[PDB]
């Protein structure tokens, strides 16, 4: 015969904490992967 | 900037307005200072009549903005010269560019306590904005915020 069983609760209780703790351990880039890769038009650089 | 300034001056023949700027600039050369931008504007009307060594009243002025880097003791001795010198009309004077009004108000700056060096390497142009300005800039802004952080070490650790 079956029963309900109470769940143990997990530590962080969500995927986006899971990264977030994850990432303390982690170096962040200082570009976001989309833009780190140099465009395909060259930007020529000034000042602000 | 360190410091800037806003010349209003009489519009004359093209050798004398450059003959001008000789003398204003060799004068900030001479007492060991920099120039960050000398930037031309056309000449304009403004909403008040300027009279000139003439003592004739004047309907258009060329307009002339200066950004200098000098020490405060001798632009003391610039601005003297500036004043005093003929086809210069008015010059208004802003001092206030290293700490403008916005900054270091009740913890205003996240993760500095008073940064000096954020409004130091930034011109006039962006500490106050022209009126052209629009949303379309904040586009820009990014482009050459993201390019930069991208090639500056890069270009910096080559030598």
């Amino acid at each position: 015969t079956s029963d309900e069983s109470h769940i143990t609760p997990y530590t962080l209780g969500s995927v986006a904490a899971g990264v977030q703790r994850l990432g303390e351990h982690r170096l962040r880039y200082t570009l976001s992967p989309w833009d780190i890769t140099p465009p395909e038009d060259s930007v020529v650089l000034k000042h602000t | 900037v360190f410091y800037s300034f806003v010349l209003v001056m009489k519009p004359r023949q093209r050798r004398f307005t450059s003959q001008a700027l000789r003398e204003i600039g060799v004068a900030v050369y001479s007492n060991g200072g920099l120039i960050r931008s000398i930037t031309n504007e056309g000449i304009m009307r403004p909403y008040s009549r300027f009279r000139d060594a003439d003592n004739t009243p004047l309907t258009y002025a060329r307009y002339i903005i200066l950004q200098l880097d000098m020490g405060e003791e001798e632009m003391g001795k610039v601005d003297k010269i500036i004043r005093e010198h003929q086809d210069v009309l008015m010059a208004l004077k802003l001092n206030n560019l290293e700490r403008p009004v916005g900054i270091r108000s009740g913890n205003k700056e996240l993760q500095a306590a008073y940064f000096p060096l954020d409004t130091f390497t930034r011109l006039e142009e962006e500490i106050n904005w022209s009126p052209q300005t629009s949303a379309d800039i904040y586009t820009q802004l990014e482009m050459n915020w993201k390019e930069f952080s991208r090639t500056r070490w890069s270009s910096f650790l080559r030598n």
